[PDB]
């Protein structure tokens, strides 16, 4: 019962505790060894969304505890009761019960092909689709980033492009004024050869315009294929969490039976 | 030592002897045709040359107009200004018209003259500020949000007074602000250092000139390592000086009117020794000592160096109760709700996602309520919930730094993340927030496959075109204040009162106090855990029932901190006290507490109260970049921590000048731009001449962007030969000779650059085409420590992760050697610029292990032969010169044997191992650091990057058969050992300086975890002699034996 106990990891270190609690949800629960006996005996770890709740249980006189209620024969003992109850009559700020017992030893799934070398083929099969998927992300990623940046160069485009065609209408009116002030004169000659700098002036805010339209169209373009590459991030995103988490558990199933822990690094 | 490239020289012995030039190109065609808008209302088009000043292009036009009609009506040319529309897109005043055509950013080739309005022209020489940030001022002008403008004014006070303390004793405060004294954190000098000098002694070499002078004259010292820069000029003039003509008296009056018309200077750099040290502390000194150099210093007159200063001359700039008492939050009689209204632009396929939700929590660093989401409703389909969300928590237990942090997801268990935001409940005014509010998303980052992201930014997303959120905070009729700090006082006080009259008690029996119960000096063992180690529910209760224990240990401080109920209160009104006189504690420490999980103002002021009294400026120049950095994780602009950082920066300016590129390095991030542009506006306007010098820098490096950008787009499928040629044609034209040819060092301000030796400038081979640059050494002294300078440019790579790595190192040689142990890094200088774009430090004489083997290595090519390095370095190294090289290599190796494996960077091979004539061994191209590609696998690999194969293991045992086993092995083993040991007793002091570093958006550091791997590798978990025995067993299996 002891060394079994379904939620008892043992000798796992701190890390590898909140490493197979990351990202589940509330009151999930299990138990490991305390780091020093000049320290405590085993601790009990919570999940509070994210929040990693760590809770000692001292063993002296026979007795398990977390403070005063030894009474409490077990480690195995002390647990069971608060899979059904709150830990907050315990001390307060604790409204939360161990109801997820989550430590089912992955034979859940993982095909049950007892194998171990057949498990282990598998075990590389996702991990290879895992970083296929991690690439396509992070290209994904990156696609992301430059387009934002492209959208972003062609609103201030949009913009300089505006001001530029201000100062050119400004300039054509600008000259309305010193212009038609010595149209006056009879010379018609001069007026010919000021037509002409006035028609330059505008076929140029109409290049100018069919230039920042032009560019306009290509904004909407861009913002598209932008909302499509977040339309298939967000695609790939569930994917690769399920199937990163199927490979977390083949990789406990392996190191259920038997440890070997430098043969694995050929499946990765 | 960037002073000598860190060459050892054996023998001396002391007790002997796309948008870049104009909108949509990078580099403007040779010739260009450009329209003239002329007040007139004519254009003219000019053909002008890309390189022509305004002032060639002014008077081609004013000839080119009287061609036109209508031409009596101009003025003189003299009475006009170019304007025109630039890049970011402002019309912009051409003021200097010795610009050049193809520096202006135009974005269409256009001039508007027109005549000079805004009269103040010195107020508009203020492009300069916005040149510099890469931003025009006029944007910050146009920012509508009442916290921005109350920085911008509010700041200034901090302005003020450093321009102040610079013009106290001018103009000596001004040399020391321009030029500070390089020099280490403490005289007392390493027993290996002492012990190169001969019973304390130096010999060192002063230089001076008279006329004109192409004559300059050594006069050899030999004085004590401890005797200041004063004494040492008195002992020059006074060897200059004696003559059979001056009698013993008439020599001391004439040394006594010399001895101050006169300073120190390094030769060959722009180094002083302005301030009473000992010799031994300034920097220079002691790498000399190390290095095996005389020192070579130079005779300055004071007034000569007053002479190269100029009149900073400061300027304000022209930007110069509340609701009747208000409603204070402790009032406010309800529970939080929050009301989620709808989101308006989320991207999902209806086909592959079934629902989405906003999911919610209410975070103080970690969280203080139960988290929750609201109902499923209308899924991906116009996503529209109308719910208020319920939190537990009652108002007036809201902490001063509490944050909504939001997301909206996807859903047997699909439970995903798709966009995520967060706001502070408070603004900067102290004012709870009402109404309502939009909020943009953020993209969910690579590494977190959490649900939530409280680590991220406070803010909405500055991308228009992103998920927009719809949110609706309470109204109690009335704007809600946070308490004044003496209402909070007298909370406590009651408190207290209040406990001291109990008699039952509960887990956290705040009960004993009268007497200590002695074994529970459990404090001082919870006081020694490094952070990362997590506090346990019993341990928490237990601090705080003895906080008031605690201020006998000031330094528990970070674990009280985080046993607080942060949503209690009565808890925390108490800790304010605490914390009001807590003694304050060692910066390595106070650090911990500007990181992400110690957001309240109060304990940050306490850190930055810790940094006044401590932090020295060299060891503020060693942490500058954690503590940019953690400028992110501050709630509001202005802060207790920018202004410290604010006035060291414009007190010192070799501490401004990279506080100045690290904010610039960022710009990019739109999660911080806003905020380092602000901040870059404060220190721009006050610096004051070197605004002029990092114009010139920042002038430098655009053109080295855009130039490789040029090389990496349209010019690849082109041999280097081709590209080499495209490269040496563009430096040549005047612009480029102009932009790149006189001005400072981005890597170290102190190095003058200017004049290219463009035979000595290459692309590198790498295929990010990095550029080899080589400038001469302006100096009048060059010669006497480097004729050329030289620097890589890479554009492709983020040099962060190597930034940080090299600081880490740097701070691992200190840690040693400080402790008298002597091993030899060689943390080479690294600087990012911009978005994936730095300067890398060069070594000269330094040679990848492959060159090593492969200039040495014979005829036909089948094995490569294990003793080559070894025979390469008995070459470069012959008789007792050898006997060091091979010391050094020993050490150096040992250093960067056990660093390496701490820090758990890329695995080491044959051309990221360098070697050097002298002998020393470094690292370079890190890789990734934490193990990062380990994202995949990884579990509990700790990997050894640095094996030492046959060719190191030779060289250490001079060049025995079977190495493992010798003395000079056992020697290694041991300093090995000793080294891992030195790191691990400042254990906290590195995971503290990987903490500040989760803000950055490092794909390496993205969670306290991405962290773990430093506990795992500094066996933190265990006694220090069972960690002795892990990082044998380490050694042990990568090489196969050895180790025992």
């Amino acid at each position: 019962s002891l060394q079994d106990a379904e939620w008892y990891w043992g000798d796992i270190s701190r890390e590898e505790v909140n490493e197979k609690l990351r990202d589940t949800a509330d009151g999930t629960f299990l138990v490991r060894d305390a780091s020093t006996k000049m320290h405590g005996d085993y601790t009990l770890t919570l999940r509070k969304g994210g929040n990693n709740k760590l809770i000692k249980i001292f063993h002296r006189d026979g007795k398990y505890g977390f403070s005063d209620p030894l009474t409490f024969s077990s480690v195995v003992e002390l647990i069971n009761h608060y899979r059904n109850e709150s830990l907050a009559q315990y001390n307060p700020k604790l409204d939360v019960k161990l109801l997820y017992p989550v430590s089912k030893y992955q034979q859940d799934q993982v095909v049950k092909e007892d194998n171990i070398e057949a498990v282990g083929k598998k075990l590389h099969e996702y991990n290879t689709q895992f970083q296929e998927k991690s690439r396509e992300y992070d290209r994904l990623y990156e696609e992301y980033t430059r387009t934002s940046q492209e959208i972003q160069m062609k609103r201030t485009a949009i913009e300089a492009f505006n001001e530029t065609i201000k100062i050119f209408e400004e300039q054509c009116q600008t000259q309305e004024r010193y212009s038609k002030e010595y149209i006056e004169k009879f010379n018609e000659k001069e007026i010919q050869r000021i037509m002409h700098n006035y028609d330059k002036l505008k076929s140029r805010i109409s290049e100018i315009i069919d230039s920042r339209r032009r560019l306009e169209e290509d904004l909407k373009k861009q913002a598209a294929e932008y909302r499509e590459i977040d339309k298939r991030m967000n695609s790939i995103k569930p994917d690769l969490i399920q199937l990163r988490k199927t490979r977390d558990q083949y990789l406990m199933w392996l190191t259920q039976k038997g440890v070997r822990q430098k043969k694995l690094n050929e499946w990765l | 030592m960037s002073y000598y490239h860190h060459h050892h020289h054996h023998d001396y012995d002391i007790p002997t002897t796309s948008s870049g030039e104009l909108w949509g190109i990078h580099l403007m065609p040779p010739r260009i045709l450009v329209e003239c808008l002329l007040p007139n209302g004519m254009i003219v088009t000019l053909e002008c040359l890309r390189e022509a000043t305004l002032i060639t292009i002014k008077h081609e036009l004013f000839k080119e107009a009287r061609k036109y009609p209508l031409h009596q009506l101009l003025q003189d040319e003299s009475s006009y200004i170019f304007v025109s529309v630039t890049q970011e897109a402002e019309r912009e005043e051409f003021f200097d018209e010795t610009r050049r055509l193809c520096d202006l950013r135009l974005f269409q080739p256009f001039l508007k003259v027109i005549e000079p309005v805004g009269n103040r022209e010195e107020k508009i020489l203020n492009r300069e500020i916005g040149f510099a940030i890469g931003m025009p001022v006029c944007e910050f002008d146009m920012v509508k949000d009442p916290e921005v403008q109350d920085f911008r004014r509010n700041i200034l006070n901090v302005c003020k007074e450093a321009v102040d303390l610079r013009d106290l004793n001018s103009p000596h405060s001004r040399a020391m602000y321009v030029y500070p004294p390089n020099v280490e954190s403490s005289p007392e000098l390493p027993k290996h250092i002492y012990n190169k000098l001969d019973k304390g002694q130096i010999i060192v070499v002063i230089w001076v000139i008279v006329s004109p002078n192409n004559d300059k004259q050594k006069y050899t010292l030999k004085i004590n390592h401890d005797c200041v820069p004063e004494q040492v000029i008195a002992e020059a003039i006074r060897k200059k000086t004696r003559s059979m003509l001056l009698s013993s008296e008439q020599l001391k009056l004439c040394v006594l009117e010399y001895q101050g018309k006169y300073i120190l200077k390094v030769c060959g750099c722009d180094e002083y020794f302005l301030e009473k040290y000992p010799l031994s502390q300034y920097k220079y000194i002691r790498s000399c000592i190390m290095l095996g150099r005389m020192p070579n210093l130079m005779l300055m007159a004071k007034e000569s160096l007053y002479s190269q200063l100029p009149m900073d001359c400061f300027t304000m700039p022209s930007y110069s109760n509340g609701e009747t008492s208000t409603k204070s939050l402790w009032v406010i009689n309800s529970a939080l709700r929050i009301k989620i209204l709808c989101a308006t632009y989320v991207n999902v396929n209806i086909r592959d996602i079934d629902k989405i939700y906003v999911r919610t929590g209410i975070y103080h660093g970690g969280e203080p309520l139960c988290d929750n989401v609201n109902t499923q409703r209308v899924p991906c389909s116009n996503p529209r919930w109308n719910e208020w969300l319920n939190y537990d928590i009652y108002i007036p237990d809201l902490p001063r730094a509490a944050r909504l942090c939001l997301s909206i997801c996807s859903v047997k268990e699909e439970h995903c993340p798709l966009a995520w935001g967060n706001i502070n409940l408070f603004d900067y005014t102290d004012t709870l927030v009402s109404g309502k509010m939009a909020l943009n998303l953020w993209p969910v980052p690579h590494g977190l496959e959490d649900l939530l992201n409280p680590i991220g930014v406070t803010g909405s997303n500055p991308n228009k075109e992103t998920p927009c959120l719809e949110l609706e905070f309470d109204w109690f009729s009335s704007v809600v204040k946070f308490p004044d700090m003496s209402v909070i006082e007298e909370h406590a006080n009651w408190s207290v009162s209040r406990e001291a009259g109990f008699s039952y008690s509960h887990a956290g029996l705040s009960r004993d106090n009268e007497l200590r119960e002695n074994d529970k000096e459990q404090l001082k063992a919870i006081s020694t855990r490094d952070p990362l180690s997590e506090i346990t529910e019993q341990e928490k209760d237990f601090l705080w029932s003895h906080r008031h224990y605690c201020v006998t240990i000031p330094e528990i401080l970070p674990k009280l901190l985080l046993s607080v109920k942060w949503n209690s209160r009565d808890e925390v009104a108490q800790m304010y006290c605490l914390v009001k006189d807590w003694p304050p504690i060692k910066p390595e420490q106070a650090m911990e507490l500007l990181d992400c999980n110690y957001p309240d103002p109060m304990v940050r002021g306490f850190a930055v109260r810790c940094l006044e009294k401590y932090l020295t400026d060299d060891k503020l120049s060693q942490y500058l970049i954690q503590l940019v950095q953690v400028l992110k994780y501050e709630q509001y602009l202005d802060n207790l921590l920018v202004r410290f950082l604010l006035k060291k920066a414009l007190t010192n300016q070799r501490i401004g000048h990279f506080f100045f590129w690290h904010l610039k390095s960022e710009m990019h991030n739109k999660t911080v731009s806003q905020r380092f542009g602000l901040l870059l506006e404060s220190y721009c306007r006050a610096c004051g001449m070197y605004l002029k010098h990092l114009n010139r820098q920042v002038e430098a490096m655009e053109k080295l962007i855009n130039l490789t950008d040029i090389l990496k787009q349209e010019k690849k499928d082109e041999t280097q030969k081709v590209q080499m040629k495209f490269l040496v044609e563009q430096m040549r034209r005047p612009d480029f000779m102009d932009a790149l040819q006189g001005f400072l060092s981005p890597l170290n301000p102190a190095h003058q650059l200017g004049n290219l030796r463009l035979e000595e400038c290459r692309i590198m081979s790498s295929a990010k085409r990095p550029l080899w640059l080589n400038w001469e050494n302006p100096d009048i002294m060059s010669e006497l420590l480097f004729q050329n300078n030289e620097i890589i440019f890479k554009n492709g790579d983020d040099l962060r992760q190597d930034m940080l790595t090299l600081q880490i190192i740097r701070i691992m040689e200190n840690i040693w050697q400080n402790q008298g142990l002597d091993l030899r890094m060689l943390p080479y200088g690294c600087l990012s610029i911009g978005d994936c774009v730095g300067l890398i430090e060069v070594v000269r004489n330094s040679h990848t292990i492959m060159q090593i083997q492969c200039k040495g290595g014979l005829k036909g090519a089948l094995q490569f032969n294990s003793h080559t390095l070894h025979q390469w370095l008995k070459d470069k190294n012959k008789g007792e010169i050898y006997d060091a090289a091979i010391d050094l290599f020993t050490r150096s190796c040992a250093g960067y044997c056990v660093a390496t494996f701490i820090l758990g960077i890329g695995d080491r091979h044959n051309s990221n191992i360098m070697v050097k004539d002298d002998g020393q061994l470094f690292h370079i191209d890190f890789g990734h650091f934490l193990d990062h590609k380990k994202k995949k696998f990884g579990y509990k690999r700790e990997r050894v990057p640095f094996v030492l194969t046959q060719d190191f293991l030779i060289v250490i045992s001079k060049g025995a058969q079977e190495c493992t086993k010798t003395r000079e092995f056992e020697r290694f083993q041991e300093m090995c050992y000793k080294a891992y040991l030195a790191i691990r007793q400042h254990a906290n002091l590195f995971i503290n300086l990987f903490s500040m570093m989760l803000g950055s958006g490092m794909p390496e550091l993205q969670s306290f975890d991405d962290i773990a791997y430093i506990r795992k590798t500094l066996a933190l978990d265990k006694t220090e002699q069972e960690a002795l025995e892990y990082f044998m067993k380490q050694m042990n299996d990568a090489h196969h034996g050895g180790w025992t």
